C-alpha cells in the first residue's frame, strides 16, 4: 500500500473458504494484525475505513440540521451515491471526528441489512468451518499496488 | 521440513533424477535422460519426489550473523515458484517475509549429508549458542494465540458457580472431552474458570505430594480448577510434564521451553514447539485481534493535562523573556516539564484502555510492539531531537492518530532521518567489527 | 575450563570451535547497539587509550581530596605510610566516581577508579 | 516523472557518495517547499538524493525558490511572489492554514509564523509578511498521492513514496478509490497520457488513433501507443476514452496511458481487505488474497522482453541467419520460417529456438 | 551421480594455484613443501 | 458432467475406544467442507441413552456432602456421567442403585429395568464408609447430543431432585485436520483425517455409518429438486 | 520416553544417537564412512545388517544401524 | 603468513613475509581453508575423521 | 430428549437469479456447519459451460488491435469473460460471430449452435466504426470451476488460436443464516443462493446435493 506497508503473497485461498461477510461476499485480501500498531502507519487503517464508506456511499442525517462533527466545514459533501472517489489532500484531508460519523452510512447490498458498523467492523464467516469468527473484525477497501 | 519450489529443485538435483529415470526404463541413455528432464516430461516428477526423500538441502539467508544463518531441512516439493519456510525459524534467520530471498544448497557426500543432518538440522538447533535462550520460541501470533488461549475471564460463559442450597456445583465435568462438547454449544468458554477431572494430564508437583505421594497418575484421576483452555495447553506439552496453570506471556514460554530442553531430549522440545505452533495460530485468528480507529483511543485528560503544562512553560517562557532566566535553563526547564509530561499521558493512557483492547493484548502478551510506541500512536508522541542532536523544546503535541500538523511533521523527520540513517552504518561498523573478532 | 554449551546444554564437545562462535555471539546483536556502543565496543577490544581517560589508584591509603577551580587534584596517602601519590590535573567536567561520590577522607584500595570515565586497559 | 525532478548530490563537481559526511544528509529548514524531506533512497543514499518540491521552481542563477503570497497588515493579498532561500529567512512565512476572514485579514488572535532560525513563534498578525500558498509546500508529488500522509511516521512514508515509483501498470487500471488531489494532474504532467491541445470534436475513434476535428478547422491526430515495451519491461499500452460524437476542449484527455484511469493516475487496484490474523497464513508481513483475483485478472500486468542476434563478417567467413541447424530435430524448427527466426504469434519455451543463425567453423578434427 | 558411486575426494582449488602464480608474478618466491619432501609442482 | 478418480474411506485402530479415519484423495478443496459437517454428525446426530436427573436419599437441601462415603455429591454426579446404558424405552426410565455395605459401588449393582443395558458394569461410583448405606435414583431418557442440565421450573417442585448434565451422543470426543497428497496426478489434492473416541455402546466404524447415513439422507432434501445435476461415483 | 513418532529425516533421535558416539562430530564420520561402506556393497562390503527400507537411501540405512548398536567403531 | 595476508595491509604483510622467509605449517583452519584442506575443527579433528567403522562379528552373523 | 420431525426443505423466491431455500428443523449447532458445507460446493463444483478458446481472423495473437475497433484485442477478450453461455451437448462446440459497419457489437449477435444459448445478450463486447470490421468464432465447452486458459503448445492448436481463461461457474454469490432457539431448542437455517440465470437457483442447490450425496460414503 501507499503507506510503506510492503509484503509477499504468501497464500491464496479458493473464494470459497476465506473470510466473506454475511453477504457472501467473500474478502480479496487478509492483512496481519501484528505488524499494523508498531510500524506507526495507521494511515492504512483510515484509508480502510474511508475505502469502504466510498465503496456502499453514505447519507448524512438531513434530521433536523447538521450533526455537530459535521459543523467544521465539510460541504456539500453529505450524501454520496455507491461506488464514488473520494480525495483527503494530505494535510488539509478529513480528520477523525468527520470519519465516525460517516461510519454509520447508507446501507443496501442488495437488501437492506448493513455490512459494516461504525467501528469498521464486521462480522466474517469462517469458508472452511462454516462458523462465524467469534469478535468483530475490520473490513473495507484498501488500495495495494504490485 | 521446508517447501522447495517444484522446478528449482528438479534443476538441482537433475544429475540424480537423470539417473533414477535410466536406472528405471524410463530413458534408455543418458543422452535421453538429459532432454527428458530438460522439457520436463511429466514423468520426471514421480521420480523427483525419490530421489529427494531424505536428502537434505542448507537453506541460508544473508546476512549470516550468527551459524544460525544456515540450517539444514527436509526438502518437500511445493507448488509454485517461492520457497516456504518454517515460521519458528525466523528467529534465527532475521527473516522478514516483506520479500526477502533465501540461497538453497544441496549437500552432496555422504559426509556432507551427515553433517547436514546432525550438526545442522533445524530442530536440533533451538537454543541460541550465545545465551543458551531459545530461539524457535513461539513468538507474535503464536503469543497472542495462546495468552489468549490461556486467560481467565471473570464471569465468563459456564463459569463454574460454586452453587449453594438447591444446585450442586455447576462447574464440573466429568471429563475434557465434555469441556469440548460443552464448548461447541453456546454452554462453555473456553477462558472460563471451571474445574475438570483428568485422567492423562499429570498434576503440578506440590499438589501431586498431597494428592497421591505413592506415585504417579497416568489413568489415575484427578481434579483442578483451570480454564478449559489451559488444559488443552497442558495436551501439548509432554504427557509427562507438570500441570502449569497460568496465562502464558512470552516470558512465560520461555521459561517453559527452556525447561523442556533441560529435562527432555531435543526431539522432545522439537515436537513440543511444533504443536504449540498449530494451537497458537488456530486461537491467534479467533483471538479476535483486529485494529481499528475506534480501538485506538486517547485519555480525556490529554486536553488538561497539556494546556496545563502549556502555562507553567509560558510562565517560565515569560520568566525568560523577563530577562532573568538563563537560555541554556530555559529550553532545559521547557525539556524537563514536557519530558515528564508525557509519562502523565502515558499513565493517563493506560488507565484508560480496557484490559482486553487488541492494542494493548499485543503488547501485553510480549508478541510485539511496546509502550512508548503505543504513546505515540495515541496520546502525545513527545519530543524529537534536532539535527545538531539537542532536544528541541518544541514538543508534539498530537499524537499520529489525530494527525501531525505541517510543522510537527517536519520537525519529526529531522530525527527519524538520523535514526534510519544510523542504521545504515551500523551494520557496516558491526559487521567490521565481527570480521576482526572472527580473525 | 570453557564449559556447557549454550547449543546443547551439555558440557562442550571437543571438536567446538568456540572462537567463531564468541566472535558471532559478540557480533551479532552488534546491530542492536546505538551507535556507550559500537564505538566503546571496539575501544575496548582494540585496546586503545580510552576516549576520556580516567585515573586509578596506584596504592593503598586514604585520599585528600582539593579544588582548583577547573581542575582537581586528588592525594593518596599511603597506609606504609610512604611517599605521597598525587593526581594533579583532572578536569571537573570528568567528576568523581562513586562508592556515595568519592569524597576527601575516604579508603581506596590498589586498583580502584578515581573518576567517572574509562580507566586505561593498559595501566590497569 | 520521479526520475525527472530527481536531485542528486554525486556526480563529478559534487561530493561522491562513499566521502560525504552525514552533516549534508540531515534535513535543513530551508529544504521547506524547495526540496521533499520525506522521499529519499532508504539505502547508503540517503539525504542525497531527493525529489523537487510541488510548487518549487529553479532560478536562472541555479537556487530553487518556493512561492508566497504576501501579507499586509493582517491582510493576505492575491500577490505571489517566488523567494529564494536567502531572501526567505529575512521575511517572517505564516502558515499554510490559518483561520481566513471574510473578504481577506487574519482572524485568529495570534498566527503561526517561521524564523529564520527557523524558529517557530507568534503575533497578532501586524508583524506577518508572506504566507504559505497551501499545505504540502515541502511535499513532493510522490509524497503528495499518499492519502493520510499526516497520520503515518516519516519513516514508513519514506518507504510509500519509495514504493510508487516501482509499481507496475496492470491490464485493467483501476484508480484508487481513496485518493488525494495529485492523482490526475500528476498523470497528464507524466507524458504517458494523451491530451487534446485545441478545443473540437471526435471524428475517429480506433484503438490505432484518435482525430479530433477543431472549431478552428484544422485537424490534429494522434497514435496510440500499443503493448510497446517500457524501457524495464512494463506495458505501455494505452487506450481510448473517448467516443465519436463526443465533444472536447483543450488540455482534456483523449486516451488513457498504463496506470491511468480517466486522466488519473491509477497504481493499483481497490480490494476488500480483512485484519484478522488468519491461521498462520498472513504472519511476518505475508498476505493472503482471494483466488479472485487470478480467475478476473485484477492483479494481472503484461510484460515484454526483447531479444537480439547479429550476423557479423567472421576471419574465416559471415555469418548466416538460417533455418538449417547443423544437429537439430525438425520439430525443434517446427515453428521457425524460411529465412530461420520465429514465426509471429508462436509460443516459446526455455530453451526454444528464436533466430537461426550459423558461423564458420575452422580445422574440426 | 550418474553412475551412483561415492563422490570422489576433492583436488586443489584452481584460484589457489592461480594465487601462487599471481605471487611469483610480485617476484616473491613461493614454494610448497612437504613434511620431508622439501619441494611440490602443480601440474 | 462429473467424473473423478478416487476417493477411499480407511481407519487405523488407535485401540477399542478410539479408532482413526482418511479419505484420500479428495478434491480441492472438499476436505475442510464436509470435515466440519462429519465432527457435527457423529458429535451430536447420533441416538443414544444418558442420565437425565437423580435424586439421592438424605439430600434435600444439603449443599455437598454424604456422611458415609468419602466421595462428594459432586465427584459422584461426575462419576455418575460416565454411565453408559442403552435404553429402548425412549421416555424417561427410573433406574435404582440401593448399597449399604461397606464397600465399592459398581455399575453392575443397580438393577435395570427391563429395556435398559449397562454398558460399563465395572464403573466405580462410590465407596461406603462402614457401616453406611447408598440410596439414588436414576432418570434415563433417549435422547442426541449433549442436554446441559435443564432445571425447567419443574426442578424447583422437587425436593432434593438434581438435575445433571447428559452426555447423550455415544462418541464423547471427535477432531479432524487435513492434509495434501497426490504426488504428479493430482498436485496439492486434500486429505482428510478424522478422529472418534467411542463409548462402548458403539464402535468407531458404527458410529461413522450411522453419521453417513443421517448425512446422506439430509442432503437428500435438496437432490429431490431436480437431481438433473449429478457427479462420479 | 514417549516423544511421539519422529518423521524421516528427525528418526532415529540424535539423542538416542549420541549415547552410541563419544560426540556429534564422531557420529558424523560414524555414520559417514558406513554409509559409503554400503553404497560399494550395491555396486569396504557388508550390510545392510538391518532390513532396508524400500528405497531408503544408504545414510538412513548406516543411521538405523547405529541405532541397533549393530556396527562399533574405535576413535583415532 | 598467507592468515595475516587475506586479513589485512597485505602488501605489508607479503614484503615482511618475504624478508623473514617465513614458512606457514598450514595449522590453522583459515590456511587450510584457502588450500582447500579439511579445517583443524569439527569433523576435520584428526580423531573424528580417522575413525574405523565395522559390524560386529555378531551383526555379520545376523546377515 | 428424542424429537423426530424430519428435516423440512421448502423453496422460496426472491428474484428470477436468486432464491432463498430454507430447512427445519435441526438440531443445534448445525446451521452453520451444514450452510457453509453446500456454499463451499455451490461456489466450485456446479457444472457450466464456458469459452475455452476464440480465433479472430485478422489477428494471430491476442497483443494486436483490429483496424477500426475501439478496444484492443487483448480488452476484447476481458469483455468477452463475460459471457455467461450454456451448452447442452459435451463435445466442444464452434460459435460465430460476424459484424461489419459501424454500431456496437454484444453478445447477442454471436451466433449460438445447436442447443446453446447466451443468457446475457446485452452485454458489451466491442464499439465498430465505418472501418471496422469483426469476424472471430468462440469454442464453448463444458466442466466445473475455473481452469486457467490452456496454451495451444500443449493442445493440439496452431499459431491462430487464442485460449482464455474460462470460468463455468452458474453460481454468482451465496450466503446463510440460522435461527436458534432457547420447549427444547431448535436451529432452522435458510440460504440465498444466486446464480448467472444459466441455471436457477433450485437446480444448482439440487447439483450440490446430487453431487454432495454421492460423495458421503460409509
Ligand atoms: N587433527 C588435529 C588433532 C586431532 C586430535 O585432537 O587428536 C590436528 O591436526
Amino acid at each position: 500500500g501507499r503507506h510503506g506497508n510492503k509484503g509477499v503473497i504468501g497464500k491464496i485461498l479458493p473464494v470459497e473458504d476465506m473470510p466473506f461477510l454475511p453477504d457472501g461476499t467473500p474478502v480479496d485480501i487478509i492483512l496481519n494484525t501484528h505488524g499494523v500498531p508498531r510500524r506507526m502507519n495507521i494511515g492504512q487503517i483510515l484509508e480502510t475505513h474511508l475505502g469502504w464508506v466510498a465503496k456502499a456511499g453514505w447519507n448524512i442525517d438531513v434530521a433536523a440540521g447538521v450533526p455537530d462533527w459535521a459543523s467544521k466545514l465539510p460541504e456539500e459533501l453529505y450524501s454520496a451515491p455507491a461506488d464514488s472517489t473520494v480525495a483527503t489532500p494530505v494535510f488539509d484531508g478529513a480528520q477523525e471526528g468527520e470519519l465516525a460519523g460517516l461510519l454509520g452510512s447508507t446501507l443496501p447490498n442488495r437488501d437492506g441489512e448493513v455490512m459494516v458498523d461504525a467501528d469498521g467492523k464486521s462480522t466474517l464467516f469462517d469458508g472452511r468451518s462454516g462458523e462465524p469468527f467469534p469478535y468483530p473484525v475490520t473490513v473495507g477497501y484498501m488500495y495495494i499496488l504490485k | 521440513q521446508c517447501g522447495l519450489p517444484k522446478l528449482m529443485a528438479l534443476e538441482l538435483f537433475k544429475p540424480f533424477v537423470m539417473k533414477r529415470l535410466v536406472d528405471l526404463n524410463h530413458a534408455q541413455n543418458i543422452k535421453s535422460a538429459k532432454r527428458m528432464v530438460e522439457r520436463q516430461r511429466p514423468q520426471v516428477w514421480d521420480v523427483l519426489e525419490e530421489v529427494i526423500a531424505e536428502h537434505p538441502v542448507l537453506l541460508n539467508r544473508a546476512p549470516t550473523l550468527h551459524r544460525l544463518g544456515i540450517q539444514a531441512f527436509e526438502p518437500q516439493l511445493v507448488e509454485g515458484k517461492a520457497i516456504q519456510l518454517h515460521p519458528l525459524v525466523c528467529e534465527a534467520f532475521n527473516a522478514d517475509f516483506d520479500g526477502d530471498q533465501m540461497a538453497v544448497h544441496l549437500p552432496l557426500s555422504a559426509e556432507a549429508q551427515a553433517e547436514a543432518r546432525i550438526l545442522m538440522l533445524s530442530s536440533n538447533n533451538i537454543l541460541s549458542p550465545a545465551s543458551g535462550k531459545p530461539l524457535a520460541m513461539p513468538r507474535l501470533d503464536m503469543v497472542t494465540g495462546l495468552y489468549y488461549l490461556t486467560t481467565l475471564v471473570e464471569g465468563a460463559t459456564g463459569e463454574y458457580q460454586a452453587a449453594t442450597k438447591d444446585a450442586p456445583e455447576q462447574g464440573v465435568y466429568s471429563s475434557p472431552a465434555e469441556a469440548i462438547m460443552a464448548m461447541d454449544r453456546g454452554a462453555l468458554s473456553v477462558r472460563a474458570k471451571i474445574k475438570v477431572r483428568l485422567t492423562e494430564l499429570r498434576p503440578p508437583t506440590d499438589l501431586e505430594a498431597q494428592l497421591f505421594e505413592n506415585g504417579w497418575k497416568p489413568g489415575d484421576a484427578w481434579t483442578a480448577e483451570t480454564t478449559l483452555g489451559r488444559v488443552m495447553f497442558n495436551e501439548l506439552l509432554p504427557k509427562s510434564y507438570p500441570f502449569v496453570n497460568e496465562q502464558m506471556h512470552k516470558k512465560v514460554q520461555a521459561r517453559i521451553i527452556n525447561d523442556l530442553a533441560e529435562r527432555f531430549p531435543m526431539i522432545v522440545v522439537a515436537q513440543t514447539v511444533d504443536k504449540l505452533k498449530d494451537a497458537g495460530f488456530y486461537w491467534a485468528t479467533r483471538s479476535g485481534v483486529t485494529v481499528s480507529m475506534a480501538d485506538v483511543l486517547v485519555p480525556p485528560q490529554k486536553q488538561e493535562i497539556l494546556e496545563r503544562h502549556e502555562a507553567e512553560a509560558d510562565a517560565i517562557e515569560r520568566k525568560y523573556q523577563r530577562g532573568a532566566l538563563n537560555h541554556t535553563e530555559r529550553n532545559e526547564s521547557l525539556v524537563k516539564i514536557w519530558q515528564d509530561a508525557t509519562e502523565e499521558v502515558g499513565k493517563a493512557l493506560e488507565e484508560f484502555y480496557p484490559a482486553d483492547n487488541p492494542i494493548i493484548t499485543i503488547v501485553k502478551s510480549g508478541a510485539t510492539g511496546n509502550l512508548t510506541q503505543t504513546r505515540t500512536l495515541a496520546g502525545m508522541k513527545g519530543l524529537v531531537t534536532n539535527p545538531k542532536g539537542e532536544f528541541i523544546p518544541r514538543p508534539i503535541k498530537s499524537s499520529f492518530r489525530e494527525g501531525l500538523t505541517v510543522l510537527e511533521y517536519f520537525i519529526n523527520t529531522h530525527g527519524a532521518r538520523k535514526g534510519l540513517a544510523d542504521t545504515a552504518l551500523r551494520t557496516a561498523d558491526s559487521g567490521y567489527l565481527t570480521r576482526r573478532l572472527v580473525d | 575450563c570453557y564449559g556447557r554449551s549454550m547449543a546443547t546444554g551439555k558440557l562442550v564437545d571437543i571438536g567446538e570451535a568456540v572462537g567463531i562462535v564468541a566472535a558471532q555471539s559478540i557480533g551479532e546483536p552488534g546491530t542492536q547497539l546505538t551507535m556507550g556502543g559500537l564505538p566503546r565496543v571496539q575501544e575496548l577490544f582494540e585496546a586503545r587509550v580510552p576516549r576520556n581517560k580516567a585515573p586509578i589508584a596506584d596504592v593503598a591509603g586514604r585520599v585528600r581530596l582539593e579544588e582548583s577551580d577547573k581542575f582537581f587534584k586528588i592525594t593518596i596517602v599511603p597506609d606504609d605510610g610512604g611517599e605521597e601519590v598525587v593526581y594533579d590535573k583532572l578536569s571537573k567536567r570528568q567528576r568523581l566516581r562513586v562508592i556515595g561520590v568519592l569524597s576527601d577522607g575516604d579508603h581506596v584500595e590498589v586498583g580502584d577508579q578515581l573518576m567517572e570515565g574509562a580507566a586505561d586497559p593498559h595501566e590497569v | 516523472l520521479t526520475h525527472k525532478r530527481r536531485l542528486s548530490a554525486l556526480g563529478p563537481g559534487g561530493l561522491s557518495r562513499e566521502r560525504a559526511g552525514l552533516e549534508v544528509r540531515d534535513v535543513h529548514p530551508s529544504h521547506y517547499g524547495r526540496m521533499c524531506p520525506i522521499e529519499t533512497p532508504e539505502g547508503p543514499n540517503i539525504g542525497l538524493i531527493g525529489s523537487l518540491s510541488v510548487y518549487a521552481r529553479v532560478n536562472p542563477f541555479g537556487f530553487i525558490e518556493t512561492p508566497y503570497r504576501k501579507v499586509e497588515n493582517g491582510v493576505v493579498t492575491d500577490q505571489i511572489d517566488y523567494l529564494t532561500a536567502d531572501e526567505e529567512d529575512r521575511h517572517v512565512v505564516a502558515q499554510a492554514n490559518s483561520p481566513t476572514d471574510e473578504n481577506g485579514r487574519f482572524t485568529e488572535d495570534r498566527v503561526m509564523v517561521r524564523k529564520k532560525g527557523g524558529e517557530v513563534e507568534f503575533v497578532s498578525a501586524d508583524q506577518v509578511d508572506y504566507m504559505d500558498v497551501s499545505p504540502r509546500q515541502m511535499v513532493s508529488v510522490a509524497t503528495a498521492m499518499i492519502p493520510f500522509l499526516e497520520h503515518d511516521d516519516a519513516n514508513r512514508a519514506l518507504m510509500g513514496a519509495n514504493m510508487q515509483r516501482q509499481a507496475v501498470p496492470l491490464v485493467r487500471s483501476e484508480a484508487p478509490l481513496v485518493g488525494t488531489g495529485m492523482e490526475l494532474r500528476a498523470a497528464i504532467d507524466a507524458g504517458d497520457v494523451v491530451v487534446a491541445d485545441k478545443t473540437g470534436v471526435i471524428e475517429e475513434v480506433s484503438a490505432d488513433y484518435i482525430t479530433v476535428m477543431a472549431d478552428d478547422g484544422t485537424r490534429q491526430s494522434y497514435r496510440l501507443r500499443k503493448f510497446a515495451r517500457s524501457n524495464h519491461g512494463t506495458c505501455a499500452n494505452q487506450r481510448p476514452i473517448v467516443d465519436a460524437g463526443q465533444r472536447v476542449e483543450a488540455g482534456q484527455v483523449i486516451a488513457d496511458g498504463p496506470c491511468t484511469q480517466n486522466g488519473e493516475m491509477a497504481l493499483g487496484k481497490n480490494l476488500l481487505v480483512a485484519i484478522m490474523p488468519w491461521e498462520g497464513h498472513n504472519y511476518e508481513d505475508a498476505i493472503i488474497l482471494s483466488n479472485r483475483l487470478v480467475e478476473e485478472d485484477v492483479l494481472t500486468s503484461i510484460h515484454i522482453e526483447e531479444h537480439e542476434i547479429d550476423a557479423r563478417d567472421t576471419k574465416l567467413g559471415a555469418e548466416e541467419i538460417t533455418r538449417d541447424i547443423p544437429n537439430v530435430s525438425d520439430e525443434v524448427l517446427a515453428d521457425l520460417d524460411e529465412r530461420g527466426i520465429v514465426r509471429i504469434g508462436a509460443e516459446v519455451r526455455d530453451g526454444d529456438i528464436l533466430v537461426g543463425k550459423v558461423t564458420p567453423k575452422g580445422e574440426t578434427e | 551421480i550418474v553412475k551412483g558411486e561415492n563422490i570422489p575426494e576433492p583436488g586443489i582449488p584452481e584460484s589457489f594455484k592461480v594465487l601462487l602464480k599471481e605471487l611469483q608474478s610480485l617476484c616473491l618466491n613461493v614454494e610448497v613443501l612437504s613434511s620431508d619432501g622439501a619441494a611440490i609442482e602443480m601440474r | 458432467m462429473l467424473i473423478s478418480q478416487r476417493p477411499t474411506l480407511s481407519e487405523e485402530t488407535v485401540a477399542e475406544n478410539r479408532s482413526r479415519f482418511v479419505i484420500e484423495p479428495l478434491e480441492p478443496g472438499f476436505g475442510y467442507t464436509l470435515g466440519n459437517s462429519l465432527r457435527r454428525t457423529l458429535l451430536s446426530s447420533i441416538p443414544g441413552a444418558a442420565v437425565t436427573s437423580i435424586r439421592i436419599d438424605g439430600v434435600l437441601h444439603e449443599f455437598t456432602t454424604v456422611p458415609g462415603v468419602k466421595e462428594d455429591v459432586t465427584d459422584i454426579i461426575l462419576n455418575l456421567k460416565g454411565l453408559v446404558v442403552s435404553s429402548d424405552d425412549d421416555e424417561p426410565v427410573t433406574m435404582y442403585l440401593r448399597k449399604q455395605g461397606p464397600g465399592v459401588v459398581t455399575a453392575g449393582d443397580i438393577v435395570p429395568p427391563a429395556g435398559v443395558t449397562v454398558h460399563n458394569p465395572d464403573m466405580h461410583i462410590a465407596t461406603l464408609n462402614d457401616k453406611g448405606k447408598l440410596e439414588v435414583e436414576l432418570v434415563v431418557e433417549r435422547g442426541r447430543g449433549y442436554v446441559p442440565a435443564v432445571q425447567n421450573k419443574a426442578s424447583g417442585a422437587e425436593i432434593g431432585r438434581i438435575p445433571v448434565d447428559s452426555i447423550y451422543s455415544p462418541v464423547l470426543k471427535v477432531t479432524y485436520k487435513v492434509e495434501a497428497t497426490r504426488v504428479e496426478q493430482r498436485t496439492d489434492f486434500d486429505k482428510l483425517i478424522i478422529d472418534v473416541e467411542t463409548k462402548n455402546s458403539i464402535s468407531p466404524r458404527d458410529a461413522l455409518a450411522s453419521a453417513g447415513g443421517t448425512l446422506v439422507e439430509l442432503f437428500g432434501l435438496a437432490r429431490e429438486l431436480n437431481a438433473d445435476s449429478e457427479h462420479i461415483e | 520416553s514417549a516423544y511421539d513418532t519422529p518423521l524421516g529425516i528427525t528418526n532415529p533421535p540424535i539423542d538416542e544417537l549420541l549415547s552410541r558416539a563419544s560426540s556429534k562430530y564422531a557420529l558424523v564420520i560414524y555414520a559417514a564412512k558406513r554409509a559409503r561402506q554400503i553404497n560399494d556393497y550395491y555396486n569396504e562390503y557388508v550390510g545392510p545388517l538391518v532390513e532396508p527400507g524400500l528405497q531408503e537411501k544408504p545414510l538412513s540405512i548406516a543411521l538405523r544401524e547405529i541405532h541397533g548398536d549393530l556396527l562399533e567403531h574405535t576413535e583415532g | 603468513w598467507l592468515s595475516a595476508a587475506s586479513f589485512q595491509e597485505t602488501t605489508r604483510v607479503l614484503t615482511d613475509a618475504a624478508i623473514n622467509c617465513r614458512s606457514d605449517k598450514l595449522n590453522g583452519l583459515k590456511e587450510n581453508v584457502i588450500i582447500g584442506k579439511l579445517i583443524p575443527a569439527g569433523t576435520g579433528i584428526s580423531r573424528y575423521r580417522n575413525i574405523q567403522v565395522q559390524p560386529t562379528e555378531e551383526a555379520r552373523a545376523a546377515a
